[PDB]
């Protein structure tokens, strides 16, 4: 089961981006879905989150109400629609499946976003 | 008590590889653990 | 009024529970009959909790909104692979359904385990209390719990073409909130098989 | 298995209410006095080491375990490396009481040396949480001296502990915490 | 430890009855802050029950009924009720009694089980726990805090040291 | 030399038969383990014959022609069904091969149940009798019989990723027809299940 | 002796057929326990060591006796000549354990430090051929760190075998194979 | 192993009866592939007695009678069943049972005998075994599978690695 | 039972030296090895 990141790229504060993951290997509305970040020189942190049945998200504070989690069971894919970008963002944007309220575990391989001011 | 592997007499007399306990006039959580209760508190069916 | 019931190595328990009702008898026939030729089994790992849902309970339903659930249904677990690999079945049934509001919410709920049921009249649901049944009273209890044994013209069953038991659940006083209760009232059930026996191995599909 | 939980009553259910059955256990490993009796590493100081218990790093295996009793009692055992006359001196003796070597010296003999201390604290028991950050200075097995000290160790024997007090592991930040287990 | 950094799940009003969901390890995220999973990370191995307590908060007028459930490996948990109905399973409900606890049992293959998580298991190698709910008269917004403590056979050997 | 075996309902004769070769131990060992926790149980409808092809066995092929055969294979019946209800598996095997041709053929077969067979040497199959064998030689016998019970570094196995015996089945010589004989002979398997246990029921599909 | 050779079961023909006598036998060289308990050499990695039997090389006769059972179970001692502080961890534990000194260490000791380790595995016994070329992680007795390890020697205690395997010989090319055997 | 690399000899029509000859060694071709001689290599010595296993695989129509002997060291091994018949020897040929079963004895000066073969050995130490066809019935073409194992009293000792 | 020298016991407790066993609830190859047949099938002459 394999995942891959697409959308990044390069924007300029205030922007707004949509990633874009694609999964295989089994049945996607099984799963929850969740990114990461990883800001170069920081550790890994935490970003949002949404439940197979799309009903459910959580959202890192401090991209609370900044960012738009969104997954299609049809396209067997998950939508992070990030909206008002601030420099602060620029890391590499990890997608991740899995079970438990944190998705965790299977990763893709991660986009770079970098949002320059 | 501890890990320990001699099975023949300490050379040292016990007054002197340890400290000497005195006394005065799992104790309290194993015997507070052997309590737990493990029924059931309703009627059992079937 | 704590009560716990295990099937298998499933569970459930109940701290506002009225008891057990048995229907038609305490305990099973003779399972082993001469129309078998002693071939039937016994399936332990069968017996064991499935959930499910009924609907939703609200204020608009009037008296007489009735639910009908046929057994066996469609099961997933062991229980339902088994009416795939034998051609002749027999359980019990042990029936629990569970409406959760608060005891703030009025009216009344009447589930019956009802042999052999076929379009049953409208006049007919007055005398619904003949069959095995418990009532949900939000004042009292959330929970009724039944056990009936296995009931046909035949020792053993083909439960493809023929379902002996069917729940009904009916309501005999409508639902009120009086501002305090629950806006509406979802009603599940939680049902294990009691006593499978199987016989006549099917070949496979290959 | 219902109970009322604001008891606190401990309440253990077991497998057998839907038909398990329990098994044996052995819980030798997980004893008091048999899991904190072995070595661990303590950054020492060039000349004159205070014994203590706390300097242990709280993440080490005999660090942790200790700090989550408040009241613990035991025995010392030190391994040193050392340069010169490893002088020992008892709780509560004057600093300047670790130049004589009429006190417990050790005469430098390789690798290292190892010696066994008695508990020398005043205090009927001692603590690893002390109310009144700093801990009393009368908590301590004595300090020791060498022209300069390598390596320290401590070891506790007879190890007893009262009090239990929280114990906590790394949080991961997805939802299992993935090392890399030694495989061949 | 849940979603919110707080020792408790509260009951949900729509499609979806998952409470909580989590792995069945020592090492997991909701299990962190316990004392059981204090203890685990000095030791390798451990076999035995993990028990689960649960205790329902909400007012005297609210009442709910729940669902726990045991997950083993090779099979993804199950995401609704009636897909966990065919697992080892309990079901109780609020009343009187505030409390109850649910003996999570050792079952595996080896005897033991590591209690650190490989990386490169993808997938966890106890399987799940998965806790739902059935029904709820008004309960919205009211709360279920959850606690955790060694069964009466849980064993725990080999200690190790392993930094954290 | 006439036998009759009989699993479950299911049974096999044979006329040419030169009995029954026990593995590695006469019967089984503990089946109830501190890993399950006591939540195993034995499923009874389980034990019984299955059948599957295995090769033709025609004079081209030389020495050291070998086919190997993994169990838990394939099943469609309720052992099949068993293990995707159930994460936990143990059983023995009552394995029985069969070539018939007529007692004018020639050449013979050395059928093993190899337990954790991987990639076996060439030379490595002069020593293959260590394992529990028998020969088939057109000679005598028809019928090659073997029983053994389950080995296994776990008490429990999970048979997705672990499959603990391989039947292999080797020609010592080949076969030669001498214009009385069958063509070519045909080699088909009989096999059931022993002592089955299982524990950790899955969710379903549902 | 003639008998049916399709039974597998086994016939012993003996020399009284035509006339001889058996003699006494003495098998203890032959013995599990007794032939596969000594040291046998591996070659190590210059720091960190799995401690895995099936490291040793196949035609070695501690190697090659053991890879004729499937599943075999013993202790193990090690006989280890490093710089630096060897540090021994139990199975299935971290990799980043290894840098504790609280985990079992032993300090250098000139020429060379002997340990006796326990069956550490969770596995009731092990395996030398696992069908799932790789073996499972879960098979092994812990792993060995040391500044760096000149050589290593494993030792087996208590050999217990069970469902033997192809042992195999060297292939000769003439009708004989001929080795030049110590002579004055 | 036999010539072909099959673990068996096929029955001969021609002048040359004899069917099958090799050393009495555990180091010879012949044994190389047997698990017998797959321990020797780890042991210098042996004693004692090791037992051949003969299965007819022939059809039901085929008979034939065979003949195994024992030639110790000293003069060269018999070509002819004739020359053989003088030296230790057993007959036995085809029917209900199809497997014969023979045990070479050990017979040596010597209390023990290397398992080793010596480069400076040009003949055989301990012998040579032969195996004849004394005659058959339209057995032509048809295969005898041999087998070998240790004997009751088959003893080795002194273990060596040897590498190999 | 393995290679072992000392006629005196053994310094160290037998709990630490090995790791102790436990039970539950040439064995196989001497019980067959016993069992072979040694005997003549056919009737003896002479």
């Amino acid at each position: 089961v394999q995942l891959q990141e697409s959308g990044g790229g390069l924007v300029q504060a205030g922007g707004s981006l949509r990633l874009s993951c694609a999964a295989s290997g089994r049945t996607f509305s099984s799963y929850a879905m969740g990114w990461f970040r990883q800001a170069p020189g920081s550790e890994r942190e935490f970003v949002a989150r949404i439940s197979w049945s799309g009903g459910s998200t959580y959202y890192a504070d401090s991209v609370k109400g900044r960012f738009t989690i969104s997954r299609d069971n049809a396209k067997n894919t998950v939508y992070l629609q990030m909206n008002s970008l601030k420099p602060e963002d620029t890391a590499v944007y990890y997608c991740t499946a899995g079970f438990a309220l944190p998705p965790s575990d299977y990763w893709g391989q991660g986009t770079q976003v970098t949002v320059s001011s | 008590s501890g890990n320990t592997g001699s099975i023949i007499n300490n050379y040292y007399m016990q007054q002197y590889q340890n400290s000497m306990d005195t006394q005065l006039g799992n104790d309290w959580f194993s015997k507070l653990a052997s309590s737990a209760f493990s029924g059931l508190f309703g009627a059992l069916l079937a | 009024r704590i009560l716990t019931t295990r099937n298998g190595h499933t569970t459930s328990t109940t701290q506002s529970s009225v008891g057990i009702t048995h229907g038609y008898a305490t305990a099973e026939d003779f399972v082993n009959g001469p129309n078998t030729s002693g071939l039937e089994t016994r399936v332990v790992q069968a017996e064991r909790f499935f959930k499910t849902h009924l609907f939703d309970w609200v204020t608009s339903d009037p008296f007489g909104r009735y639910y009908l659930l046929e057994l066996p249904t469609d099961h997933k677990g062991v229980y339902g692979s088994l009416t795939d690999s034998y051609a002749y079945m027999r359980n019990g049934w042990d029936v629990e359904v569970t409406a959760v509001g608060n005891q703030f919410n009025g009216g009344c709920l009447l589930v019956a385990m009802v042999p052999e049921l076929c379009s049953i009249e409208q006049r007919e649901l007055f005398q619904l209390t003949l069959f095995p049944h418990q009532f949900i009273n939000p004042r009292t209890n959330m929970t009724a719990h039944i056990k009936v044994p296995f009931v046909g013209v035949n020792r053993y069953d083909q439960y493809k073409v023929h379902k002996p038991w069917t729940l009904v659940v009916m309501v005999v006083a409508p639902l009120t909130v009086n501002t305090e209760g629950a806006p509406q009232i979802k009603v599940y059930a939680n049902i294990a098989p009691t006593n499978v026996h199987v016989a006549g191995e099917f070949p496979s599909k290959e | 298995t219902t109970s009322t939980g604001e008891s606190a009553d401990p309440v253990t259910a077991t497998v057998e209410n839907y038909g398990g059955e329990t098994q044996v256990q052995r819980r030798h490993h997980t004893d008091v006095s048999f899991i904190l009796d072995r070595f661990v590493k303590v950054t020492p100081k060039d000349s004159i080491n205070v014994l203590d218990l706390m300097q242990t790093p709280s993440h080490t295996l005999v660090g942790a375990l200790l700090r989550t009793a408040t009241y613990y009692f035991a025995d010392l055992e030190v391994a040193v490396k050392h340069k010169g006359d490893l002088t020992w001196v008892p709780n509560g003796a004057p600093v300047a009481a670790l130049d004589n070597t009429t006190n417990p010296t050790a005469y430098h003999k390789a690798p290292l040396t190892r010696l066994a201390l008695p508990y020398t604290a005043p205090h009927r028991v001692l603590a690893t949480v002390y109310n009144g950050r700093p801990l009393p200075t009368s908590f301590n097995y004595g300090a020791i001296k060498a022209t300069r000290v390598t390596e320290l160790l401590y070891r506790m024997k007879r190890a007893e502990t009262y009090c239990p007090r929280p114990l906590l592991a790394v949080h991961p930040s997805a939802a299992r915490h993935k090392q890399k287990i030694v495989a061949p | 430890h849940f979603d919110g950094d707080v020792p408790y799940v509260t009951t949900k009003t729509d499609s979806d009855r998952v409470l909580a969901q989590f792995d069945l390890s020592l090492a997991a995220k909701h299990m962190s802050n316990t004392f059981l999973a204090g203890l685990a990370q000095y030791y390798t191995q451990y076999s035995g029950t993990v028990n689960l307590h649960f205790m329902f908060t909400g007012p005297t007028d609210a009442k709910a009924r729940y669902m726990i459930a045991y997950a083993p490996p090779g099979m993804e948990p199950p995401k609704t009720p009636e897909a966990a109905a065919h697992c080892i399973h309990a079901e109780w409900d609020t009343g009187l009694n505030s409390k109850f606890t649910f003996s999570i049992p050792y079952l595996s293959a080896a005897d033991y089980a590591y209690t650190a998580s490989d990386a490169a298991e993808t997938t966890n190698v106890q399987g799940w726990v998965c806790l739902f709910q059935i029904t709820h008269g008004k309960a919205e917004g009211d709360a279920l805090v959850v606690l955790a403590s060694a069964g009466k056979d849980f064993e725990l050997r080999l200690p190790v040291d392993a930094r954290q």
